[PDB]
């Protein structure tokens, strides 16, 4: 795509706004659909502002490519762990709700 | 002991202002291999300070004719321009302004989306009798700056061999002809001797010869001196323009579009005195005249401020809109250095020095000329151009908006000149081996002096001299008292004083060097003024109040006894110094008055000139 | 009645093998001064060390050559008054995060070309008519100029912005982009698209994070952070 | 004649391998608000995408189940100043970042670039996240 700077920079909002509006969907409808979502767009927002640190302040080809491959593991380890966590344990939602009942 | 880098190019062009970028890529365009040595990174030339605006005869207010641009701008110079190279500029001029706004040049518009066009100094329609002319074409009130940025991103196109921050020295003379130039290169502290078959030399002027001048602090004709030095003359130096309206302290101009726009002088009793000197210009008579009227206002006890040194410029009475729109520059200028808020208080101002008239003589081809034995003779390979140059379209004083022309003009006009002349490519005149090392030794004398009086004191003292002895006013007692004055610091500058060892960044040294430049310029300003007993423009004799030409040109010419060259002063003045000495030298050369075609363009005889 | 203010400048000589950069202190007597930083500079080049070096020229605040860093910001020397508080003493620095030829002197080679590199001169599909008559642009379409074209290209925006920091070789810096900005939105520019197209990768436009230093310096009151915002919108919606 | 990226390379050749040092920033240049609030924006950024990562490996990792580390705080009998004291920390960084990502996202807009705008925005946004985080940490 030749357009592909200018694609990123919009998804990167698109997703800040989902993000935004899924605080009050899990306030409102907690459940597996948010739960789900939450860990789709809390990994995503998050590789792609980690990236954009990675972008800012490492220089060199190497190190570059060191940084962007080991932020890709810890990407994909978080949202396999988060999926884990929604199906496996009572989900990101259950969870906050338990932990401020202490 | 200093390391010496040879080039060879088609021309180099020394200065990088507006006529130095024109004169510059122009070349190029015509397929020259260019070089543009300058002292200062393009943007930084004092163009870029430039306000007002720029004259063509385009007819966006209302119906113009660029002749009538011709005869305000040959009135204007007191018959002291050559009408033929006047004609060449006003009649190009529509063509030079449409070309800077096709380059992208951010004109100010009117309602049907041209170029607006402001009313300036001395500037009327039907061949002055037909009232104010609007043909100062402008971006606001920051035209320079948007023509040096337009001109600098044009010239980002060609194949021109840029040399930012290089200060020329001298140029390369042999047998007559001009083959370069020497350069002192400022980040690394190299010599670099530019070969070349053609020179432009588009320097800017000197005002800083003066104490107080809207002038930048790197305005030290160099270029003039380079010339002096190498033996040529520098034409009409005596005429220093005055503005009226620099601002009072720090000297900032603020640009007569504000009287264009409706601004009006006011002394220290309310009294719009220009209706009093120019009943029919009032504030937009010319500058020379306004410059003396402001000046006897104040010598008289009618100055402001609590010196009663000053007058002042009110702008309140017009709409804050007009004001932002068409003034936005000097409206910050005035806050930032005088506290002043134009809409409610009026500006101190006092006339200033601004511009030169004289400079490097040259003809409307932009070739530098000399004059042997009654006859111009063109230098071979050298050319000059802009407020270095003479061309001369300005004579004894010039309109306000015709430099930024002039600049476009005969940049444009040395390019085609030498395309004409000479083809790319033809071999590249060659050199002696050692050629310009005399300028190396005087720069290495200067880098490790260590004499009594330090550069600073020394230009201080040239520029009081001048302030006190060559202002607006000027009578032969003062005149000759500052000769003795200023031929005398000339002799002290072999006593002169640096601390600044180096050679990378030494503006120890690059500032001593421009004053040895304002010096040459100053003597010769001063003498050819003390010997030119007359008034004509900006120069003006209180023991010689008149203005002598070949004839009385108030009455009849019918059986007048014509005065001989000798005993008259419509003439241009030429000057040489010896540089070891300071000895100034004085010849003369007539006045050209013939235009480029009498059937297209009338000459126009001598008159009697008033506002 | 004397005022003795106390200034501390950056020092550094190339020249001179094995320097390293100090911080000189000059006092100078407000009083026999004039109102601006620049004016205090010069006063101590004339009268106390002619070996300080800088660079000026306009002393009006439109060249834009006495760019550098006094009390803490990025300002032209110029047009910055003198703290008249006797109890601080001013600090002066060259443009942050530059390489420095000699004391206040910093290499702007880089910002220039990088300057060059949007190609800032009006281009027209058609300039087989350049010369011929003058482009029309209604007075509206002009005033979209207003706040773009006074950039006098001093760089204290640029050398302000922590992004231009990092990555300066490849970031073009908020006043290079600015300018892109005022030809892209030029009524009489024909390349609108193609200027677009230019910063389609990672560094040129989108190492801008509006960290708002830009606007904050800027001697002339302009916006540059504005203008890459308004930059960032048009590379959004704009179809080839 | 030279290029621009022909005069980029020219400028990193010989700057590099030159005696020339880098002027001063970081310890010279003037705080600000905003930028002191555009760097907190990446810390709190940065701090709750690791805490987010760090969570999900405890989760794959640990031994055991989520309500069992819940059961255990609440036995310890924590005061309720020290219960709040720790819900006020993990609460500030999500809030603030959530109402300064909001003010970006209004910058993308074009909207608020006024630098006196982005100055009333900024204490706009620390107001209300101190308010958000004392409303929530009560809770
Ligand atoms: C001072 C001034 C003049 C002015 C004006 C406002 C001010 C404050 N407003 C004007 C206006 O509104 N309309 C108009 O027609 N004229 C106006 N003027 C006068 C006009 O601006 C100037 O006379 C004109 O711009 C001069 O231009 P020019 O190209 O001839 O020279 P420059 O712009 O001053 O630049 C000089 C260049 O020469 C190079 N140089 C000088 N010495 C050296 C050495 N030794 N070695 C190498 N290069 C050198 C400088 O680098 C500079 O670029
Ligand atoms: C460093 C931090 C690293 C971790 C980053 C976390 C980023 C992901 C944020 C996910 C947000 C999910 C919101 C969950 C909404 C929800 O279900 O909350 C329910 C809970 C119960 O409230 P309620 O029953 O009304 O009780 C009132 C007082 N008795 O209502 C609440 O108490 C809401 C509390 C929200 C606090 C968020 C703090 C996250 C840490
Ligand atoms: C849970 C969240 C996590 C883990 C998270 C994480 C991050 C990270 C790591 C960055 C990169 C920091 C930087 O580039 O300076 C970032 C930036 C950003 N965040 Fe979040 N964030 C969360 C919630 C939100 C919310 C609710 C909004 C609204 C939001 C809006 C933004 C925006 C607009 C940026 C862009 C920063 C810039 O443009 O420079 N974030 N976030
Ligand atoms: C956990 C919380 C994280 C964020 C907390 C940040 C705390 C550090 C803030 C440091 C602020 O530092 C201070 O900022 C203020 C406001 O912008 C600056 O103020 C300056 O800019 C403003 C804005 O144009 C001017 O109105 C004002 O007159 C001037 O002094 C000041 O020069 C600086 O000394
Ligand atoms: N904002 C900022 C900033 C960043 O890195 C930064 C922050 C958020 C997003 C992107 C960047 Cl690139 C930095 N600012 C400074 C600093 C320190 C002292 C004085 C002046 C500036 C060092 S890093
Ligand atoms: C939010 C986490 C930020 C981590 C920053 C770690 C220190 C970075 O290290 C520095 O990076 C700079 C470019 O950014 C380089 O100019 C320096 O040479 C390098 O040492
Ligand atoms: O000198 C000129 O040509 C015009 C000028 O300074 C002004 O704008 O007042
Ligand atoms: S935007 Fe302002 S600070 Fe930046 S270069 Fe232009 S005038 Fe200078
Ligand atoms: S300071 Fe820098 S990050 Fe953007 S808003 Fe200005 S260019
Ligand atoms: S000297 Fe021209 S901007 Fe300061
Ligand atoms: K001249």
């Amino acid at each position: 795509s030749s357009k592909a700077a200018s694609l990123h920079w919009t998804s990167e909002r698109a997703v800040s706004a989902l993000l935004l509006g899924l605080l009050p969907a899990a306030y409102l409808y907690p459940g597996p659909a948010v739960d789900y979502s939450l860990a789709a767009a809390l990994t995503l927002h998050g590789h792609w502002g980690l990236g954009q640190v990675i972008t800012d302040y490492v220089h060199g080809d190497t190190p570059i490519k060191v940084a962007n491959t080991g932020l890709y593991v810890l990407s994909a380890i978080t949202f396999t762990g988060l999926c884990y966590f929604n199906y496996y344990d009572v989900g990101i939602c259950k969870a906050v709700a338990m932990l401020w009942s202490i | 002991q200093y390391p010496v880098v040879d080039h060879e190019f088609d021309a180099v062009v020394v200065g990088a202002g507006g006529a130095g970028l024109r004169a510059a890529f122009g070349l190029s365009e015509a397929g020259f291999n260019t070089a543009c040595v300058t002292k200062l990174f393009p943007t930084r030339s004092h163009t870029v300070a430039a306000q007002g605006g720029i004259n063509a005869a385009l007819g966006n207010m209302e119906d113009d004719n660029w002749r009538w641009h011709f005869y305000d701008t040959v009135k204007g110079s007191d018959w002291l321009g050559d009408q033929d190279a006047i004609h060449y500029m006003t009649e190009q001029a529509p063509a030079a302004v449409i070309e800077l706004e096709n380059y992208g040049m951010p004109f100010s518009r009117t309602e049907e989306g041209k170029i607006y066009q402001r009313a300036f100094g001395g500037q009327s329609l039907q061949f002055g009798k037909g009232g104010q002319a609007h043909r100062c074409c402008c971006v606001a009130d920051r035209t320079g700056h948007s023509l040096l940025h337009t001109l600098y991103g044009r010239s980002l196109r060609y194949d021109t061999s840029y040399f930012v921050e290089y200060f020329a020295l001298d140029l390369l003379m042999e047998n007559g002809e001009c083959r370069g130039v020497i350069a002192l290169c400022i980040e690394d502290g190299t010599i670099h001797r530019f070969r070349a078959k053609n020179t432009v030399i588009a320097t800017g002027g000197y005002g800083r010869t003066y104490f107080s001048c809207t002038s930048a602090h790197t305005s030290t004709g160099d270029g003039t001196a380079m010339v002096t030095r190498a033996g040529l003359p520098c034409q009409d130096l005596e005429f220093v323009q005055f503005h009226p309206t620099g601002i009072y302290g720090a000297g900032c101009l603020i640009t007569e579009g504000c009287r264009g726009e409706g601004g009006i002088l006011i002394n220290s009793q309310g009294e719009r005195f220009m209706e009093r000197y120019a009943p029919v210009a009032k504030d937009l008579a010319s500058r020379d005249v306004v410059s003396r009227s402001m000046t006897i206002e104040i010598r008289e006890g009618r100055g402001c401020g609590p010196e009663k040194d000053h007058v002042y410029l009110q702008l309140h009475h017009l709409p804050p809109q007009q004001l932002a729109t068409r003034l936005p520059g000097i409206s910050e200028t005035a806050m930032i250095f005088a506290g002043v808020d134009v809409t409610k208080e009026p500006i101190p101002v006092l006339p200033t020095v601004h511009y030169n008239m004289g400079g490097i003589p040259t003809n409307y081809k932009g070739q530098v000329i000399t004059h042997v034995n009654g006859e111009d003779k063109v230098v071979p390979g050298l050319y000059a151009c802009g407020e270095a140059a003479s061309a001369s379209v300005h004579g004894a004083n010039r309109l306000g908006a015709n430099s930024l022309l002039d600049l476009v003009v005969f940049g444009r006009a040395c390019a085609l000149t030498i395309a004409e002349t000479c083809k790319p490519g033809e071999p590249v005149p060659s050199i002696k081996p050692n050629a310009g090392e005399e300028s190396v030794a005087n720069l290495d004398k200067l880098r490790f002096a260590d004499g009594t009086i330090r550069t600073s004191e020394a230009r201080l003292n040239m520029q009081k001299t001048m302030q006190s002895h060559a202002a607006v006013f000027r009578t032969g007692s003062i005149l000759q008292e500052g000769c003795e004055k200023l031929s005398q610091i000339y002799r002290d500058l072999a006593h002169l004083k640096t601390f600044d060892r180096g050679i990378v960044w030494n503006t120890d040294l690059v500032e001593t060097l421009e004053l040895q430049n304002l010096m040459l310029c100053a003597l010769q300003t001063i003498y050819g003024a003390e010997a030119r007993k007359e008034s004509r423009g900006a120069h003006a004799r209180e023991d010689y109040k008149l203005r002598i030409d070949e004839f009385d040109y108030s009455k009849p010419l019918q059986g007048q006894q014509k005065r001989p060259f000798e005993e008259h002063w419509r003439k241009h003045t030429l000057s040489y110094v010896d540089v070891k000495s300071g000895k100034v030298t004085l010849k003369y050369r007539p006045v050209i008055d013939r235009t480029l075609n009498e059937e297209d363009c009338s000459s126009v005889p001598p008159a009697i000139r008033s506002y | 009645t004397s005022r003795i203010k106390k200034f501390s400048i950056y020092r550094w000589d190339p020249d001179k093998p094995g320097d390293k950069p100090r911080m000189q202190t000059y006092e100078v007597d407000l009083n026999k001064c004039g109102p601006m930083v620049l004016d205090a500079l010069i006063k101590i080049k004339n009268e106390l060390d002619s070996t300080l070096t800088f660079r000026r020229s306009c002393r009006e605040g439109i060249c834009g050559s006495c760019a550098m860093n006094i009390a803490g910001g990025n300002t032209l020397a110029c047009t910055k008054k003198i703290d008249p508080d006797l109890s601080k003493t001013t600090k002066i620095y060259p443009l942050p995060h530059m390489y420095v030829v000699k004391d206040l002197v910093p290499d702007l080679s880089n910002f220039y070309a990088q300057y060059k590199s949007i190609e800032p001169y009006l281009k027209k599909k058609d300039e087989s008519k350049q010369g011929k008559e003058q482009y029309l642009q209604s007075i509206e379409d002009r005033q979209k100029l207003d706040g773009l074209y006074e950039c006098i290209l001093c760089a204290c925006c640029s050398t302000s912005c922590p992004s231009y920091w990092w990555n300066g070789d490849k970031y073009l810096g908020p006043a290079v982009l600015m300018q892109a900005y005022r030809w892209m939105i030029d009524s009489r520019d024909d390349y609108t698209e193609e200027r677009l197209a230019q910063l389609q990768d990672p560094f040129s436009l989108y190492r801008c994070h509006t960290i708002m230093n830009c606007t904050r310096t800027c001697p002339k009151g302009l916006n540059p952070g504005k203008a890459i915002a308004e930059i960032k919108k048009m590379m959004a919606t704009y179809k080839e | 004649a030279t290029t621009a990226k022909e005069e980029m390379a020219r400028f990193w050749e010989k700057n590099t391998k030159s005696s020339r040092p880098l002027s001063p920033h970081i310890s010279i240049y003037k705080w600000s608000l905003p930028m002191a609030m555009s760097i907190t924006h990446r810390g709190t950024g940065v701090a709750l995408s690791l805490g987010v990562s760090l969570f999900s490996l405890a989760a794959l990792l640990l031994p055991e189940q989520f309500p069992h580390y819940v059961a255990v705080v609440k036995s310890l009998s924590l005061s309720p100043a020290l219960i709040y004291s720790a819900k006020f920390a993990l609460v500030f960084p999500l809030s603030y970042h959530t109402w300064n990502g909001i003010r970006h996202l209004v910058w993308d807009m074009g909207k608020g670039f006024k630098l006196s705008q982005v100055e009333q925005s900024g204490v706009v946004v620390l107001i209300l996240t101190l308010l958000s985080s004392a409303a929530i940490a009560a809770m």
